[PDB]
RNA sequence: AUUCCGGUUGAUCCUGCCGGAGGCCACUGCUAUGGGGGUCCGACUAAGCCAUGCGAGUCAAGGGGGCGUCCCUUCUGGGACGCCACCGGCGGACGGCUCAGUAACACGUCGGUAACCUACCCUCGGGAGGGGGAUAACCCCGGGAAACUGGGGCUAAUCCCCCAUAGGCCUGGGGUACUGGAAGGUCCCCAGGCCGAAAGGGAGCCGUAAGGCCCGCCCGAGGAUGCGGCGGCGGCCGAUUAGGUAGUUGGUGGGGUAACGGCCCACCAAGCCGAAGAUCGGUACGGGCCGUGAGAGCGGGAGCCCGGAGAUGGACACUGAGACACGGGUCCAGGCCCUACGGGGCGCAGCAGGCGCGAAACCUCCGCAAUGCGGGAAACCGCGACGGGGGGACCCCCAGUGCCGUGCCUCUGGCACGGCUUUUCCGGAGUGUAAAAAGCUCCGGGAAUAAGGGCUGGGCAAGGCCGGUGGCAGCCGCCGCGGUAAUACCGGCGGCCCGAGUGGUGGCCACUAUUAUUGGGCCUAAAGCGGCCGUAGCCGGGCCCGUAAGUCCCUGGCGAAAUCCCACGGCUCAACCGUGGG
């Protein structure tokens, strides 16, 4: 189980018994893995309350954003680099603060993938 | 352990606002959400069961107010765990009878009797001022009721101000702004149930309230929080206050 | 407590007291030690077996 | 002897409640019948549409409570009272 | 929660000087058993401890609940109407004796000796304020000291009742 | 209410400890507990095992079928009622039960959520277009000992689905009106993309149809119910447990979450806690409260309310707004029930009851009602919630088991005579069952029909003679008694205490200034060290200037209820409850 609960050892590093079992709420999803692709895919994920996150697997195009303002819906070629971890980038995967590779040029991510279901990004 | 909403109350685990034998039996008709907070309501069961003993037993006040004869605020409403709050009308038309919900000075609430005329005006406390989409701006009261106007009426209306309201059919009649010299009832605190004339004001940062300075009818000065502060008149009350 | 009575053993006073008391040696069953148990009354042992 | 102390009546309802007290010094605890008979006499009330809820005979006391409900109309009464009164003073078998 | 006794035993209940004095105190008002007297004792003493505690008192609320325990001291009877909180202490465990019913209604002159004062009153025929009360442990007011007469229906209210004679004799001699 | 007394010596004083003397809680002897009124009962052991019955449902005004009957018309067929089960909306995550676990932001209080969620609720603004599809019940048909379950035709829904647009989300740029101290968010325009609404309805009045009432569906925005996580302070023992921690602590940049957060990932750096007791171990649900005491204080957390947590141990997932869900599901372990043996299914720390354990805790009961919950707008329905009752020397309050006059004694108490009430029993009548009882309440015949337990040498003053025993039998909380004369052993009698109770054991507070802050001792009895130095810590000269952390006074909010104290009122007073005050 994903779990998003407690830490186990104090700040002092006295190992903490569990009083409790895990409840429903304290628990993470796995990682998306936004990996480059022909086409979007796209899963949507019933959570808390009754809400809607839609979630994104497969990425082909992006929404670069202009510094005037305007928007351009283009296609996405490759990952340049990726700060987050070294891993992702080799491996073709997009997570924000990425900054990729489309025809128009170097964009730099400002959205999270995993969460929005698009990627919005600023050229540079 | 508890793994949902809460569905009863225990009758020691009444509020203290309520004028019940809290050692008659086990359980309390626990109030469902409604138009204020816990802490300033009743389920109007108790006021037609109790405050008023038309009904001894719940089975006949059920039908009662199945049969619809009473009218809060203008509205016929069956649901036996309303909760009925503060300056709400409680009227009886079979009856011709109209009282209003009031704050005791022990804190309890009280069924003041009031004239026809009376009746159908009810103030509201302005809790907030919000922006809708459109550019329509949206007063939120202190009774969990809503009323919408324009922008180029919003500098008319501010947050803790008062509004007397055609309750019946929902239609602004006068507001009460806030300044000094404004005729005051208050609703909670120690100083519940007090009617006086605000005198000075107490601004205080990091979210400790406004505090008002009151002066009694005799000139007797004290002090209570923005919130208990309910405006009711500039001069004089607008409605007979207990 | 509740026990089984093993035997009967008679005990010498403490001096300068002189006198037999008579007693059972008396087996647990909570937890199956073996404790002395002074009985009381006179002729009263012969009711204890 | 009986003797009232406040009838009151719930428009609502459309009903006289009435509080009395019987004066029975020596006397055993009437029933329900007889102090029903004796009742309906100077109220001006249909029997069959007055009941009586309790008689209430205090200790040590020779006065009696007793509190007794009339309608006006049979079909409120047998459409708010519970079943089991009117079955106590014989309005249904 | 649990619901505690109302009296207190003797610290030593074997002094001779307080048994003495609590035989004397028993075969004069004859009452059955040292709970009724222990009791009797009790309440005279938390009337000490409310004295001894509001004298010292101040402020408003002392003041209230000193007015309000002279007043019922006097309510009672057990004062004159002119008291201060000072003579409260001064009381006695018969001031209380005196205020019990089963005192008063001998002193009524209604029973010729105690025991049968007492079996009147468990008996029913003796009324107050026209109710009766079956205890003759009960404490009675000032202002119901003059209602004290027999139960209508007893035939001990009846003048002629072969039980009334020796009694008025007993009264008159 | 601030109490002492017996016991060290030939005799005295002191120290010091032990025993008596009181209350509360368990177990238990005897004895009744007759009567009544308000309260508790597997509370420390086996959170061991359990046959059994019950404990959770309701809606056919959403929908469409079938069955029975009534009536009318009968080719048909409508309407009334009931049944069937299904679709389906809601509920079954609350309520009941227990204290194993846990030394913890589990709990108490005070603040912050701007870093969240929210089905049933209330209100302001708006919407309900078009179209499509699904299979129960029923008729044909079958297995097995069963659980359970196949297959053909068949039907409609507010059942499901697509599109239309609002709207939901995310980002770049540009402005600005608002909550607010501010933040950022909210408001508007442009730009780019993703996702993406509904549901009408039974009856009835008027109405040809419509249209007005009733119930119901959906979007945006709040409020409110319930909840999630963040912090300060508070509150055990062990130093014969002194160093501890490895994502362990922080920074950069991201994943995941409803949501902030090493919660997780990658990189970087070496941090975080400890003598003001880290770590480790023992121990324990926390609080409001409860027992004792003059009070400082000491102890205890079972019954009731709040918060916490759990379902044989562990682990895991679906549906849901809300669960890893006592009477939903799967696996392991472990125990067990049925079976042509292929396989199935069980789970009372729910009510009631059994086995086991042990010193130790009850009826396999009656109603869905008074209160209160889900459903149905309504009637009403169910509830081992609850309310009644059943057993019990569970707690507290009241009450007697004879009274009066005469005469004699043991004149204190009893005895005989005469009269008197009828503390129970029997009958009638009220509440009341939401039915009988509940013996409660009023009336009629009427016994004088329920009193025992302990002690009798002294501390406890507390109560004295006669028989049997003769260092044996025996008695005792301590001191002490008995080897012929026993006021201390057993029996008789007498007397003393308490009384429907009394006795025995165990546990807890007082006694105890034998834990000493108030308030203890260390030359000779327990105890000042074999000496000096000095760190933290503690205590610290006088005067003047300043601050105002402590200290004190006034004032705002808050520290729930029940419980504690007091007056009045209700049940005959009281216990219990109400209003008001503290």
């Amino acid at each position: 189980a994903i779990w998003q609960g407690r830490s186990l050892k104090k700040p002092s590093g006295g190992r903490i018994v569990l009083a409790r079992k895990k409840r429903k709420r304290e628990l993470g999803r796995e990682p998306s893995n936004t990996r480059v692709a022909e086409q979007d895919k796209r899963k949507i994920i019933r959570t808390y309350g009754g809400n809607r996150k839609v979630r994104l697997t497969a990425a082909a195009y992006a929404n670069v954003f202009d510094k005037s303002g305007k928007g351009r819906k283009v296609r996405i070629i490759r990952v340049i680099e990726n700060p987050a971890n070294r891993q992702f980038a080799r491996r073709n995967i997009i997570t924000k603060g990425a900054i990729i590779e489309t025809e128009i040029g170097k964009a730099k991510v400002t959205s999270r993938p995993g969460q929005d279901g698009v990627v919005n990004a600023i050229l540079l | 352990a508890r793994k949902g909403p809460k569905r009863h109350l225990k009758r020691l685990a009444a509020p203290t606002s309520w004028y019940i034998e809290r050692k008659a039996y086990k359980w309390a008709v626990r109030p469902r959400p409604g138009p204020h907070n816990m802490r300033t309501s009743i389920p109007l069961l108790y006021i037609v069961r109790d405050y008023l003993g038309y009904a001894k037993t719940a089975r006949e006040a059920r039908k009662i107010l199945n049969e619809g004869k009473f009218l809060v605020d203008g509205r016929v409403r069956k649901d036996y765990k309303f909760p009925v709050g503060i300056m709400d009308v409680v009227s009886i038309p079979e009856t011709g009878e109209h009282y209003r919900v009031l704050p005791n000075r022990i804190g309890k609430l009280i069924l003041h009797p009031i004239s026809e005329d009376e009746a159908f005006i009810k103030p509201l406390r302005i809790r907030n001022k919000r922006m809708i989409k459109g550019a329509r701006v949206q007063l939120n009261f202190h009774d969990g009721t809503n009323h919408i106007v324009s922008i180029a009426e919003k500098d008319n209306y501010f947050t803790s101000y008062t509004v007397l309201m055609k309750v019946p059919e929902r239609e602004i009649l006068e507001v009460l702004p806030f300044e000094k010299g404004a005729y005051v009832f208050v609703t909670q605190g120690k100083n519940v149930a007090r009617k006086g004339r605000i005198v000075e004001i107490k601004r205080f940062p990091m979210g400790w309230p406004d505090v008002v300075t009151i002066e009694d009818e005799e000139g007797e000065l004290f002090d209570t929080l923005k919130e208990y502060a309910f405006v009711v008149g500039t001069d004089k009350p607008k409605i007979s206050l207990p | 407590a509740r026990g089984i009575v093993l035997e009967k053993i008679a005990v010498e006073a403490k001096q300068p007291n002189s006198g037999m008391r008579k007693a059972v040696r008396v087996q647990l069953i909570k937890n199956g030690k073996v404790v002395t148990a002074f009985c009381p009354g006179d002729g009263a042992i012969k009711f204890i077996d | 002897e009986i003797r009232i102390k406040e009838i009151k009546e719930n428009k609502l309802i459309g009903r006289k409640e009435i509080y009395f007290e019987i004066y029975h010094p020596g006397e055993p605890t009437p029933s329900r019948k007889d102090v029903k008979g004796k009742l309906v006499a100077m109220l001006d009330l249909n029997p069959e549409t007055t009941v009586i809820q309790y008689i209430r005979s205090y200790f040590g006391s020779y006065i009696s409570k007793g509190y007794a409900k009339a309608y006006d109309s049979k079909e409120r009464m047998l459409y708010i009272e519970p079943e089991y009164i009117l079955i106590r003073d014989g309005l249904i078998e | 929660k649990r619901q505690r006794k109302k009296y207190e035993t003797p610290p030593h209940p074997w002094i001779k000087e307080r048994l003495d004095r609590e035989r004397v105190l028993m075969d004069k008002y004859e009452l059955k058993n040292k709970k009724e007297l222990w009791k009797h004792e009790t309440q005279l003493k938390n009337f000490r401890r409310r004295a001894r505690r509001l004298l010292a008192a101040r402020g408003k609320q002392a003041e209230i609940e000193r007015e309000q325990l002279l007043a019922r001291l006097k309510r009672l009877g057990l004062l004159p109407e002119d008291a201060v909180l000072d003579d409260v202490l001064s009381l006695t465990i018969e001031d209380i004796l005196e205020r019990r019913l089963q005192t008063i209604v001998y002193k009524k002159g209604l029973a010729r000796t105690m025991r049968q004062a007492r079996q009147l009153i468990v008996h029913g025929h003796i009324e107050v304020n026209g109710q009766i009360i079956r205890s003759p442990s009960y404490l009675v007011l000032k202002e119901e000291e003059d209602t004290i007469t027999y139960a209508r229906t007893s035939p001990f209210a009846n003048p002629q009742h072969p039980e009334r004679m020796m009694i008025e004799k007993a009264k008159q001699g």
